[PDB]
RNA sequence: UUAG
């Protein structure tokens, strides 16, 4: 995965095919000639690349079009459609980024989210971005839910989630670029010890 | 109201247990959140990008 | 209500002058009628066949 | 136009392709394998034939 | 929040 083919991979998307979800929102394109579908898929993969290359700031529609080269930056409505689709479904402009277009002071719709775990928190940020009035109700005296970190001094111990299970196609990859996440690899060296206490010989393990 | 039309939903579900391909994970919870945020906005703010 | 969501439409249009591929005809009026009947029902009764 | 290919013709539909309107309501099918799309199109053309 |  490299270039635009990799941007699709990192977004868990096939780089050379339209998805069911994309067909639903762009039925005009997928039912039509294959040439057009390639134009769509390039804009999609390209826009994802732009966001993924710098996820610390908002990727606007304008900034997307200027970063595009002809003939693709010519059909501006298609680009706008693709951008808003990705924006709305949370493939770009998700997580914690510095906003360019500031939020409208006037909001639309009121939503109550029950729980401020990661799923609740992620939805809230998105809905807030879309201009909705969001309020979260959390039973605990803290956020995170089943992400529960023990802290005393500078000691740290996760009683909840602890492992990131790969960064290839993982939205946590983006989050880690946005946050003070100090990731560390796991040496898969794992010696066993029988009940008696003596190590298990290599060949047996 | 008896005999009225009821097109829109009201109760949405997200979280680790709601995502088929990435259950029991943080990234799966994360993605479920982004999914419903988009569905709620689609349904209440309207999806202009589908026209 | 200021700050409320407005997802659904209310005013629909049919008739001979509303159908791009068969204007100025009876069959075109006929088809425009069937189109909006399906769109109205989709929007108010919900489209179960799309799930 | 005869058989199911004609039922599609009489309904102003292409007999061997899914339309934009069909893609919208059956996005699962059109985005997937061509074998399934043929199964869809036959049922569509066949049902039209019965009605017609 | 006498939800807008
Ligand atoms: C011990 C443990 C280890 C784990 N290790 C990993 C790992 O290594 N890698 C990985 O990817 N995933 C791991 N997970 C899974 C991951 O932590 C969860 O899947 C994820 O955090 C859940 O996000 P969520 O928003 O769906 O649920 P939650 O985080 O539980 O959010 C739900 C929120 O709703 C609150 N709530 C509950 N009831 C109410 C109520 N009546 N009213 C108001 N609020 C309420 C809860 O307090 C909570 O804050 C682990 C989980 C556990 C339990
Ligand atoms: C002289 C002529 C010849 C034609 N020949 C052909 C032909 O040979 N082949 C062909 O395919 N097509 C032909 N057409 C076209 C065809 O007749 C029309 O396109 C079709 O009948 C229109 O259907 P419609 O429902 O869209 O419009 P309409 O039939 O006009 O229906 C609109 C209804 O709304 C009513 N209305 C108007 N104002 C109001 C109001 N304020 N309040 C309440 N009701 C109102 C009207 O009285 C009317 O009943 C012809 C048309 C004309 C005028």
């Amino acid at each position: 995965p490299s270039g635009v083919e990799g941007a699709a991979f990192q977004s868990r998307l096939p780089h050379d095919r339209m998805t069911s979800q994309e067909a639903a929102c762009f039925p005009d394109i997928i039912s039509g000639p294959q040439q057009t579908q390639k134009v769509f898929l390039f804009i999609r993969n390209r826009t994802l690349q732009l966001w993924l290359d710098n996820p610390k700031i908002q990727l606007t529609f304008e900034a997307t079009l200027q970063q595009l080269e002809a003939p693709y930056n010519s059909d501006t409505v298609l680009v706008h459609r693709v951008h808003s689709y990705l924006e709305r479904h949370g493939l770009i402009n998700f997580g914690i980024y510095k906003r360019i277009k500031p939020l409208p002071t006037k909001k639309t719709g009121k939503v109550i989210i029950i729980g401020s775990g990661v799923s609740g928190l992620a939805a809230a940020r998105q809905l807030q971005s879309f201009g909705m009035d969001v309020t979260l109700l959390e039973a605990r005296d803290r956020v995170g839910g089943r992400v529960a970190t023990f802290r005393k001094g500078n000691y740290v111990a996760d009683l909840g989630a602890m492992v990131v299970t790969g960064l290839g196609g993982n939205p946590m990859a983006v989050v880690s670029k946005q946050v003070n996440m100090e990731l560390a690899k796991i040496k898969q060296k794992c010696p066993l010890y029988e009940a008696n206490g003596q190590a298990v010989p290599k060949e047996k393990d | 109201i008896p005999g009225a039309p009821q097109p829109i939903p009201r109760l949405f579900f997200a979280g680790e247990h709601t995502i088929r391909n990435y259950p029991a994970t943080v990234h799966g919870a994360l993605l479920s959140g982004l999914r419903e945020a988009g569905r709620i906005a689609d349904q209440f703010l309207g999806a202009m990008y589908t026209l």
